[PDB]
């Protein structure tokens, strides 16, 4: 049950890869418009979506093909939300980062033990602009990130 | 709060190395004193007069009572004490030497000593007895008549008993002898003679020093939070305005402590406070009727909708009554109407409130009925005799909203089902929220999980393994059947309330029905009062929806207690459309930080739906075309400056590699902001998705090299037709 507005975006971000203009995008195409909207299904995963519907040039998906087929695992997570509350919890001081000094801190409150090394080592891990802290996104992505 | 500052570090050593040979003799705490007046000690270089930056015309020299003795002819003077608010002593030094006739340096500790008199001990706390009769010790206590260089021109009357009777008329006077007497406990030469003239004030010293000054230390300490906080009037007087039952209350103030978690509720109807205790269902989901605060039927929620707060609005009852017809319509057994018998102290409360007045009498058929009146004008009401039954009529004189008229009908009010037995009902304890310890929840997790997620050793998979496991038994709310949408551990402190308000005596079942209002996403209400009770067992009733906000900040989130708020909050709330503010850090870092792909195309996808029209149109022109080969190029620069290999690099090139993937956003946007015709909708936000990315590769500057700008950075660059060595340039720029 996609909200309308939940349909504006899986096109928006659909056509805006669709290269030659039509209506339907290739196997790479649809990777890259899943990945640009905040996902990405394995090299492999990428297939069996696409694959199950075979009424065109043995390759390519429409703009339904592509809409219907974001249920599969759409229709269920709601995931989103808890782990941005999950942060806004970690992130103890309101600053809209997550320092290693909070992180350990919860982190032993929760029950756990980190040593010192081994929470310069997540937070250097999970910082992907190198600014020392962990924000809102680069947290979303070390999470979901499978 | 650093208390000493150096002016000029001009002199070497012999400067420096003199303030400290000052200070390393007063008594630490006796600086803690000082700090905690808001104090500052200044030490400065050649700035004797009126030089100073700070010794200008505030609060000067009124009264003449100046050093040890008098002289008031400040202009020569090296030590001075800024006197009305916040405590100032200022000195400065020359040259050599303080210490052959060390009666100079006694000066910048008495000159100091009127810091704590006043303050200190002679009477913050007040004169206590203890300088109160200390003082006394003019000369009656030990053969010591000897207080000569302490009461002179003031004292020197030895001739009256220096009681309360004499000794507040002058407080100065005896400020004049404290410090003297401090001077002269820590003057680095005559310590004996205040041991061998005073034989008390030395004492009292040093007791002070034995302990005295980390007294008031800790008693202005201590003050020092009770005096700025959250203005929340906490004990009883909250309870006042809680509307809950207080046996209730009390009976709460214990599960808050063996578990530990905060319990905030929301405004319950004092109308009903009582209908409670007495034994009265409460309103759960099923219901939406109105209450009201009128008539008999006032805390009861009447099946005549036209008898609640929304008397008059023909649709509000038109659409009111339609409410509990279908509450029963629909739950059939457990949610019905039964007559109103108002017992007998309700009738006497709602009395002195003022909502009805028991008066002259009548007769029908036979049986009794005592006359209620109200000052409303459409019905007249009449309770029973036999059973307390309550009845009501239109006015031979006036009609009913939606245009009836009837004789006298039993008023009926809502009923739930408890235990068999249809039950009336009012107001229910609506929570507002529940903060749990942070290790409470540890206390939900089965033993083995949080252990198979520990004993990991991805450094980092440990950790979404963990805030899973938190998010998992801490966060997540699932729906329900009939507690409306909450956590599970909020289910299980939702019982605990209820049971503990039973083995009070409640008979009307629970009194706490569904979870949290920070989770009524739908119709969220903005409470400005809210009662919480600590993990201590403290009434506390905030004042603002601010200050809730902010005793939440400061106790709670804060304070290593699990909180989340409403999900609805900041947005406009789908059913009652309603926004409702509260400070989401994670938006206070937007204004910094350069969105993801996925943020962008979204924001995009909304604009279309907006202005009518999209970035790029579906057409032949070329320049369209153009535009969105564009927007497609900045939705990879972006998604590229998140990349998690960036892990594979050390924090220095981290940022470098992200700023310039930044820069490049900056790019094909100022590219397309001097494009063709894109709509200014879009003009606009990519004119604020530049202010993003400039912070942002800001932010990523002053991390490691802060004297180059962006605006600058940015013109450095070239951005034509070859990138190769431009990144090559880029690194140099940073050198
Ligand atoms: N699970 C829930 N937690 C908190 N409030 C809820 C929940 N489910 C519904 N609500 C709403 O909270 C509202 C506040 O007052 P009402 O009793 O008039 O109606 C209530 C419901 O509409
Ligand atoms: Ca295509
Ligand atoms: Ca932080
Ligand atoms: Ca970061
Ligand atoms: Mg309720």
């Amino acid at each position: 049950q996609l909200t309308e507005e939940q349909i504006a975006e899986f096109k928006e971000a659909f056509s805006l890869f669709d290269k030659d203009g039509d209506g339907t995008i290739t196997t790479k195409e649809l990777g890259t418009v899943m990945r640009s909207l905040g996902q990405n299904p394995t090299e492999a995963e990428l297939q069996d979506m696409i694959n199950e519907v075979d009424a065109d040039g043995n390759g390519t998906i429409d703009f339904p093909e592509f809409l219907t087929m974001m249920a599969r695992k759409m229709k269920d997570t709601d995931s989103e939300e808890e782990i941005r509350e999950a942060f806004r919890v970690f992130d103890k001081d309101g600053n809209g980062y997550i320092s290693a000094a909070e992180l350990r801190h919860v982190m032993t409150n929760l029950g756990e033990k980190l040593t010192d090394e081994e929470v310069d080592q997540m937070i250097r891990e999970a910082d992907i602009d190198g600014d020392g802290q962990v924000n809102y996104e680069e947290f979303v992505q070390m999470m979901t990130a499978k | 709060n650093n208390l000493v500052k150096t002016e000029f570090t001009n002199e070497t050593l012999d400067k420096i190395q003199q303030t400290q040979d000052l200070l390393k003799k007063i008594p630490k705490d006796v600086l803690e004193i000082y700090s905690e007046l808001g104090g500052e000690i200044y030490f400065t270089d050649i700035d004797l007069v009126e030089h100073k930056e700070l010794q200008d015309l505030s609060e000067e020299e009124k009264n003449s009572m100046n050093s040890r003795g008098e002289k008031v002819p400040f202009a020569s003077r090296f030590v001075f004490e800024k006197k009305r608010e916040t405590p100032k002593l200022i000195i400065n030094i020359k040259d050599y030497a303080i210490n052959s006739e060390q009666s100079k340096e006694v000066y910048y500790e008495i000159g100091k000593g009127i810091s704590l008199d006043i303050i200190s001990k002679d009477k913050s706390l007040d004169p206590e007895f203890l300088n109160l009769i200390k003082s006394l010790s003019d000369d009656s206590d030990s053969s010591d008549l000897l207080f000569s260089q302490k009461f002179k021109e003031k004292l020197e009357l030895n001739n009256k008993s220096i009681d309360i009777n004499f000794i507040k008329e002058n407080l100065t006077e005896f400020q004049h002898a404290f410090s003297l007497a401090f001077s002269y406990y820590f003057a680095p030469d005559h310590r004996t003679v205040l041991e061998l003239y005073a034989p008390d004030m030395f004492e009292y010293m040093n007791k002070l020093e034995k302990g005295g000054f980390e007294k008031i230390s800790e008693s202005l300490k201590k003050e020092g939070v009770e005096k700025d906080r959250i203005d929340v009037l906490k004990g009883e007087k909250a309870l006042k305005a809680s509307g809950l039952v207080p046996e209730h209350a009390d009976a709460f103030k214990k599960i808050a402590r063996e578990l530990n978690t905060y319990i905030l509720f929301r405004p319950v109807n004092k109308l009903a406070t009582n209908l409670i205790k007495s034994g009265v269902a409460t309103k759960g989901l099923n219901v939406h009727g109105k209450s009201s605060d009128w008539g008999p039927v006032a805390g009861y929620i009447p099946f005549d909708q036209d008898l609640s707060k929304k008397h008059g609005q023909q649709l509000a009852v038109e659409k009111g009554n339609l409410e509990n017809k279908k509450s029963i319509t629909e739950h059939e057994g457990e949610i019905g109407k039964i007559p109103l018998k108002l017992d007998h102290l309700r009738i006497e409360e709602l009395k002195e409130n003022g909502i009805i007045l028991k008066g002259k009498k009548e007769i029908d058929n036979g049986k009794k009925y005592y006359l209620l009146e109200s000052n409303n004008q459409v019905y007249e009401f009449r309770i029973s005799d036999e059973n307390n039954e309550v009845q009501y009529k239109t006015k031979e004189g006036k009609i009913t909203v939606l245009g009836e008229k009837f004789n006298w009908r039993n008023i009926e009010v809502m009923a739930k089902n408890v235990e068999g037995v249809l039950k009336p009902l009012t107001a229910d304890y609506d929570l507002f929220a529940l903060a749990p310890s942070l290790t409470e929840i540890k206390k939900q997790i089965p033993q083995k999980e949080w252990d198979k997620v520990v004993n990991t050793p991805n450094s980092l998979e440990k950790q979404k393994g963990v805030t899973n496991l938190l998010i998992k038994y801490g966060i997540e709310r699932k729906p329900d059947s009939t507690k409306g949408t909450l956590s599970n551990w909020q289910k299980q402190m939702l019982d605990r309330l209820n049971e503990a308000v039973k083995y009070t005596g409640y008979t009307g079942g629970d009194v706490v029905n569904h979870g949290t209002e920070q989770d009524n996403e739908e119709f969220p209400e903005k409470d400005n009062e809210i009662f919480i009770i600590n993990p201590e067992g403290e009434f506390i009733l905030t004042k603002n929806w601010e200050m809730t906000g902010r005793f939440i900040e400061k106790n709670i989130t804060g304070k290593d207690y699990l909180y989340y708020f409403n999900r609805s909050y900041n947005k406009i709330a789908p059913g009652n459309k309603a926004y409702i503010e509260w400070t989401d850090p994670i938006t206070k870092a937007k204004i910094n930080t350069i969105p993801t792909s996925a943020e962008f195309i979204k924001n995009l996808s909304s604009i279309r739906r907006s202005s009518n029209v999209g970035v790029y149109k579906d057409s032949g022109d070329k320049d369209e075309f153009a535009k969105k080969e564009s927007v497609k190029k900045i939705a990879g620069y972006l998604s590229d400056y998140y990349n998690s290999a960036n892990h594979i690099f050390s924090q220095e090139k981290k940022r470098k590699i992200s700023i310039f993937r930044g820069i490049q956003a900056y790019n094909e946007i100022e590219n397309v902001l001097k494009s063709k015709q894109i709509a200014p909708e879009y003009k606009n936000y990519f004119q604020y998705l530049k202010e993003r990315i400039t912070n942002q590769v800001q932010l990523l500057l002053t991390h490691q090299k802060s004297n180059i700008e962006f605006k600058l950075l940015y013109k450095q660059l070239n951005f034509t037709e070859n990138e190769t060595d431009n990144f090559e340039v880029f690194q140099k720029i940073i050198d």
